[PDB]
């Protein structure tokens, strides 16, 4: 699994080639806000383990 | 909540909304791992724990594809976009072994097998109670009746 | 040759390129019978092979 | 013994399959190009795998294509499979003399990223004498796969009565195209593979390798292509951009 | 090639730690990096409850009149239990409880070898007082991920209807990444330091694990030295 | 000129192969399928 | 009239995420960074009952 | 039944010269791999 | 390495008479009537007769 | 826990071109932890020898003209970069090439030292065309590790300040093509393991099998601190 600067393993790998054709644009925007819904969780979680 | 279990939801109802006629309490028997139209396990799950009141018109139980009163069809997690060594060819998705290693994504298909019997004009059909020409192995899994004990595994 | 032109043009609306050899054996098939004109041997109008 | 799933009969299973070809077919198939043959490979699982690009021939995506894979019992059918019904032989359409299978898309963007020109190039100017050390430059990570490198491609041409004439030449090529030579059989010249590679380019590309060098080169060549097509597709990295 | 050696292994928590090696060479930090991650994600001595025979429950699709969660879910919380053992490769515990309250990983008949990393892990809740639940917890130790599905050919004959079998997931690790950077030696062209970050459920030690990795890699060196 | 059939020449070579059409190769049926193959495509 | 660009960006930057949401990942089999960071995040699934 | 009449009264002796025919009887057609097969067979029929 | 039989179709060009010849030689090989002369490497007998086609001693 | 012992290593060997080490057994992720680790070694770091720099005493340029050789001086540099040479008890040796006369020059003119081990003297370097042309070049072979492109770690002889050292890239790893081939194998009843087939090719100095154990000795170095 491709890992980021931190080392978090990815879970799913999809095909980028289908975005321009199929035109699944809202699909990727929900991905970023979904990443943002978890991004704020990342803040909470770390600071919450610190009590 | 008065007696929260997995199979029952006993609610000790507040009196300002509890019936002045034969008091009253709310009992709810939840469907337990039963069979659906598509032979998939349906089971209402107790979300509210013991020691907590509820609001009128609120929720006490969820069901599959739903969680805490929220329509949860599938699951969401870390996805990345990249053609990785043909494992994303044409329609192919590439998945991490983690999902099946957790089995948070498993479906339980239950099947109902009807047993026909009961009186034919040539012989009053019983449910076996004995099987000829074979050993007692066929009955070590069944009882005197010929019914298999609840809790086994067949194939 | 006329029909193979036309029908091939249909394949041009489809952009597909198929060699007329096959379409022409089918034309031969549709002409495998013939109304006799001269009498003498069999008939004067027999639709025959 | 098979009742006990005994390891012995699985070895006898190896004896009845390892060179015993099979035929394949799908239900919705209406064409003859939908009935082909391959060689079996013992995969532990429940689904019939296949060679990616052939799916386009059956015109079978991944939406529930249940195939009935047949077994040529008689000596005749076994050879007939590997004969006319072999995938590697019906690489032409009975409708038109063009290669029936065109590299899909994942494969091509990988090689679009192979033979490719980008203005910012790491190593843009160096020289090589072998496409093999070219491997040692990008598959290592020290150079880009786009740097304008001057390499000596001692390409070959079957201009003889079957002999590939030796002709030395140096090209202002990109790192990926040098590595593309590791793919391209000698008989096929570097000139055709000094192009950005598109779906239509790579189409007639395989066709020329056939009319010129032959079928065998082309077959195991397209094989090479498949692996490296998806290979550098991964090495590609750049996939999609909202900023675009 | 000048040999590598471990510098201080950064032990910060039971959950996560970082082994570190200073004398690595040009590119070997990447080399052994991915190499050992495969090791730490496959061949790993893990512990996992496999058999849970229950007092009154026959099949995991029932609910004991007294317990809170369904029995199947309680068993998934058992998959979510992190425990390390020391000598026994097979051991059975015994959950003995009766009374309303969240049963954490402390109330179980804790054996000397059995050692929970976080005893605060509530498994199931009890809603009734006079609800006597006694269940034997057969946990064993192996490696990798082994499902009861792959083990069903032998089956060991489970005619006795009280035997519940959950998945034996012997996986200690959780999130592994490695930190590569310029080794700050004072006299050498270049070297690389490797601070291998390893996230754990909290059961197998870093250095213990790396010597095991070397041992497994030792077997893997045998054949390639002798063609 | 060939009755009850065709000569290799009048046909040719083009198919999956690129060689002389055989005596035994029934062009009848393959003609059928390849003209009706783009049937699903015609509109 | 849902989440706009600068709205999703406001949330990404409230956690620990960059503008583009194209994070730097390294090859799962090697370790070399995929050139021009790959677009990542969290997508919500849907499993049809086709088994 | 149409076919019954259609060839029954004429007793149309069709020596199994077609593919479809060859298949319902389960025999090699005089073409393809059955070419040389029936080659030996054809000059063995009403000839030799 | 074997993957294509371009070579075979060149010798016995009818693509089906090929099937005939090799098949029968394969069976003489099956029955201990004979044994392979051109060295085999686990090849089923259909494939071995095909080697005798490329070498050209048998057609 | 259980372990596996690498056996049945069916070495498909051809003199010097390639060795394909077939070998069992490999659970999911071991033909990887090893195969990629080896190609990593073979493209980045393998202690061998090669020519680091070559000064062409004649015309100090590579794009200029030297009436004598039909190939350009740049093409001459290509030749240099790939020659399989290997010094032993030395870190660096300077050699000389001295050829005069009409004809395709082979590598039989470069000085054979007790250190310098030119593996193939049949290696045709430059094609000397019309009239003598007294060409002389100082080829500098050095002991290195892996591959060093002359571009970041450059010497200050006659290239950083002057211009004359037509710097070449030292192919320290005597290899050509590296490629691991993982495939589905089976231990009789067992699920699919991986029968790791390692196709490795070397140019001439080192032979395939010795290189596999040489890199194995280097791999031994890597974990001597543990096991």
């Amino acid at each position: 699994m491709p890992y980021d600067e931190n080392g978090t393993p990815v879970d799913i790998v999809l095909n980028p080639l289908g975005v321009p054709s199929r035109m699944n644009i809202g699909q990727i925007l929900e991905t970023h806000l979904g990443m943002a819904a978890k991004g704020i969780g990342d803040k909470i979680n770390a600071m919450l383990k610190q009590q | 909540v008065q007696y929260v279990d997995a199979s029952r939801i006993v609610i000790k109802v507040n009196e300002d909304e509890m019936y002045p006629g034969e008091a009253g309490i709310d009992i709810y028997n939840l469907t337990k791992y039963t069979r659906s139209n598509q032979n998939t396990c349906i089971n209402q799950m107790p979300c509210v724990s013991l020691g907590e009141p509820v609001e009128r018109g609120d929720v006490l139980a969820d069901g599959p594809s739903t969680d805490l009163g929220e329509l949860a069809l599938g699951q969401n997690m870390r996805v990345a976009f990249m053609p990785w060594n043909g494992y994303n060819f044409e329609d192919s998705i590439l998945v991490s072994e983690r999902v099946v290693q957790e089995d948070r994504f498993t479906t339980i298909h239950i099947q109902e097998l009807a047993c026909v019997s009961r009186d034919t004009k040539l012989g009053p059909e019983e449910i076996t109670a004995d099987i000829p020409n074979v050993g007692e192995a066929a009955l070590s899994k069944l009882d005197e009746s010929g019914i298999v004990y609840i809790g086994a595994e067949v194939t | 040759r006329y029909i193979v032109n036309e029908v091939q043009d249909v394949y041009r609306l489809q952009g597909v390129k198929i060699n007329d050899k096959h379409i022409e054996v089918i034309v031969r098939q549709m002409l495998r019978k013939a109304t006799i004109v001269n009498a003498g041997s069999s008939d004067f109008l027999e639709g025959e092979q | 013994m098979v009742e006990r799933e005994e390891a012995v009969v699985w070895d006898i299973l190896d004896e009845v399959i390892r060179e015993h070809p099979v035929l394949l077919n799908r239900a919705p198939t209406l064409h003859r190009l939908g009935i082909q043959a391959f060689e079996p490979v013992l995969i532990e699982g429940k689904a019939i795998q296949l060679h990616p690009l052939v799916c386009a021939a059956y015109n079978a995506d991944f939406d529930g294509d249940q195939m009935a894979v047949h077994v040529p019992l008689t000596l005749e059918a076994q050879l007939e499979a590997r004969a006319l019904m072999m995938s590697t032989n019906n690489i032409l359409s009975p409708a038109n003399g063009e290669p029936i299978i065109v590299p899909s898309q994942d494969v091509v963007l990988g090689l679009y990223y192979m033979t490719r020109d980008c203005v910012n190039a790491k190593g843009e100017g160096m020289v090589l004498t072998g496409p093999k050390e070219a491997e040692r430059l990008y598959r290592s990570g020290l150079a880009s796969l786009h740097a304008r490198v001057k390499v000596r491609i001692t390409e070959y041409e079957k201009d003889a009565n079957g002999e590939l004439v030796a002709k030395t030449s140096l090209k202002d090529t990109t790192v990926g195209r040098a590595i593309l030579w590791m793919i391209v059989p000698k008989g096929l010249p570097y000139s055709i593979v000094n192009q950005a590679l598109g779906k239509k380019a790579i189409s007639k590309m395989l066709n020329t390798c056939y009319r010129i060098l032959g079928l065998k080169p082309t077959v195991i060549f397209a094989d090479q292509i498949m692996y490296t097509g998806f290979a550098y597709a991964a090495r590609s990295g750049a996939s999609v951009g909202i900023d675009d | 090639f000048l040999k590598p050696r471990l510098v201080d292994i950064e032990q910060v928590s039971s959950t996560h730690a970082k082994v570190t090696l200073e004398p690595l060479e040009r590119g070997f930090g990447h080399t052994l990096g991915n190499a050992l991650r495969r090791i730490l994600l496959s061949s790993m001595p893990g512990c996992a409850v496999t058999e849970v025979e229950i007092d009154g429950v026959l099949h995991e699709y029932s609910t004991k009149e007294g317990v809170q969660e369904d029995i199947l879910e309680i068993l998934l919380n058992l998959k979510g239990l992190a425990v390390r053992v020391q000598g026994k490769d097979e051991v059975i515990l015994t959950l003995n409880k009766s009374g309303i309250g969240p049963v954490t990983a402390a109330d179980i008949t804790h054996d000397g070898d059995v050692e929970i990393v976080k005893p605060q892990h509530v498994i199931c809740h009890l809603t009734d007082e006079n609800a006597s639940i006694s269940m034997r917890i057969k946990v064993q130790r192996g490696r990798g991920y082994v499902p009861a599905s792959t083990r069903i050919h032998s089956e060991e004959d489970e005619r006795p209807i009280g035997r519940l079998l959950v998945d034996a997931c012997y996986s200690p690790v959780e999130r592994i990444a490695y930190n590569v950077e310029a080794a700050r030696v004072e006299q050498r062209t270049d070297l690389d330091k490797l601070v291998i970050e390893m996230e754990t459920n909290g059961t197998i030690d870093p250095e213990e694990a790396i010597r095991r990795a070397a041992t497994i890699l030792a077997e893997q060196l045998e054949a390639f030295v002798d063609l | 000129d060939t009755d009850f059939g065709v000569c290799a020449h009048c046909y040719g070579r083009d198919l999956a192969r690129g060689h002389i059409i055989n005596k035994g190769e029934a062009i009848g049926v393959i003609a059928a399928q390849s003209i009706g193959e783009p049937g699903t495509q015609l509109t | 009239d849902g989440a706009k660009e600068a709205e999703i960006k406001e949330l990404l930057k409230l956690g620990d995420l960059p503008t583009s949401g194209q994070i730097r990942l390294y090859d799962g089999r090697t370790g070399e960074q995929f050139e021009r960071p790959v677009t990542v995040g969290y997508m919500y699934m849907l499993k049809l009952n086709h088994l | 039944t149409r076919v019954l009449t259609e060839a029954a009264v004429a007793g149309k002796r069709d020596e199994l010269r077609g593919l479809k025919e060859n298949v319902i009887v389960g025999r090699l057609i005089p073409a393809g791999t059955g070419y040389a097969y029936h080659q030996d067979r054809m000059r063995r029929r009403a000839a030799g | 390495a074997r993957v294509t039989v371009q070579d075979a179709v060149e010798k016995i060009g009818n693509r089906f008479d090929l099937v005939l010849v090799a098949a029968r030689r394969a069976r003489q090989m099956q029955v201990g009537g004979k044994d392979p002369l051109v060295p085999e490497e686990n090849d089923k007998t259909t494939v071995i007769a095909l080697r005798e086609i490329e070498e050209g001693l048998i057609n």
